[PDB]
């Protein structure tokens, strides 16, 4: 069996951290990846994402 | 000897851990926190 979390947020601000400054930057002024996510990626059989 | 060793242990689960799929980090203070380097003798067994 295999078992993986969905729309888990961090809540305590201490562990919204991020290793590097420019790590993942977007055009947009608000940073898409501050909001709560809503969905999970994971592998298929073949390799398929 | 009254001794104590201290194990790892650190201020803070985010610097505790390297994101290099491997070993753990090895940062001493970054900004207030700290991370104590393991000095017991159990420095190559108990698995993380």
């Amino acid at each position: 069996t295999f078992i993986m979390p969905m729309g888990v947020f961090q809540a305590n601000s201490m562990d919204r951290y991020t290793r590097h400054a420019g790590d993942f930057s977007t055009v947009s002024e608000q940073d898409p990846r501050q909001f709560p996510p809503q969905g999970i990626f994971f592998y298929n059989k073949d390799g398929i994402l | 000897f009254q001794e104590a060793y201290p194990p790892l242990c650190s201020s803070d689960a985010a610097m505790l851990r390297t994101a290099h799929a491997g070993e753990t980090g090895a940062d001493e203070v970054h900004l207030a926190q700290y991370l104590i380097r393991d000095a017991s003798p159990l420095r190559g067994c108990l698995p993380l």
